[PDB]
């Protein structure tokens, strides 16, 4: 469900 | 005409983005050094597809508005786009001028690297079709842009919101294309149908690495999720 690519949009 | 000086003050910033990228020079001096075995070569596939995906998520969040944009969509954007902006990046790399017989060595390692018979010859005839408009580093940065903030891709819920910060770049790359190219007013109508054939390329991009010449096909969890493998 695009977890990882989740993390690196949302993270700083 | 000209651009103005807002135009000019993004060009630069997408420029500036766009060389966060690994140098098409150790890609290619990697690639021509020695052969490599299938084995060998899917691991390095997997490795440099693991860093575009990365270096193409930052790129993506520096999008004039792009963070404005509704997390869900943004998610749409980037997936749908990740595979044609690595082929796209692959087309300018491959097109790199480099010394005499060397791009034939290239493409011959490229050919011979493991990757399957049907989708070798689409592969180099859409980085044939690219070389031929001699686009400028420019051109590329503008054009990844764009395939990036398509407002067309699927499961975009607000089109307008993407079309809104798409717009400004077709612009910058419209004026660009009349002043690199003036006896050419074919040129930015040429880039963007480009687009179109890089588009064909996510039909078949999962049996790509899945019949790839080698006993197993082992991919990172990131890659799993942008190209659609387990
Ligand atoms: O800038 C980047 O981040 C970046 C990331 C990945 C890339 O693709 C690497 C593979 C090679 C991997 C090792 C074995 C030979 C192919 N590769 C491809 C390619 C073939 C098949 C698939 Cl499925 C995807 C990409 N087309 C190429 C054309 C080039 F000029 C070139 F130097 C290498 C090329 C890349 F070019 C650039």
């Amino acid at each position: 469900d695009h977890q990882l690519l989740r993390y690196l949009l949302d993270k700083d | 005409m000209e651009l103005t000086p807002d135009q000019q003050t993004l060009l630069h910033f997408i420029m500036d983005s766009y060389n966060k990228q690994r140098m098409p020079q150790e890609i290619t001096n990697k690639i021509l050094k020695e052969a490599f075995s299938a084995e060998e070569n899917f691991l390095i596939l997997t490795e440099m597809a693991t860093n575009h995906v990365q270096v193409l998520v930052e790129f993506t969040k520096k999008l004039p508005g792009f963070q404005t944009l509704d997390h869900e969509d943004q998610i749409a954007l980037l997936k749908g786009s990740a595979v044609e902006a690595m082929f796209l990046r692959s087309a300018e790399i491959f097109n790199k001028k480099l010394p005499s017989g060397h791009s034939d060595l290239l493409e011959a390692r490229i050919r011979n690297s493991g990757i399957s018979d049907e989708y070798i010859t689409p592969m180099f005839s859409f980085y044939k079709s690219i070389g031929e408009l001699k686009m400028t580093q420019e051109e590329y940065a503008l054009l990844t842009a764009i395939v990036i903030l398509s407002p067309d891709r699927q499961y975009i819920k607000d089109r307008e919101a993407v079309e809104k910060l798409q717009e400004p770049l077709l612009d910058v790359l419209q004026k660009l294309c009349k002043i690199h190219q003036p006896e050419n007013p074919q040129h930015f109508a040429c880039l963007l149908g480009r687009l179109t054939e890089l588009r064909t390329f996510n039909h078949h991009h999962a049996e790509m690495l899945m019949s790839w010449r080698v006993n197993d096909h082992k991919f990172t969890p990131l890659l799993c999720e942008i190209w659609d493998v387990q």
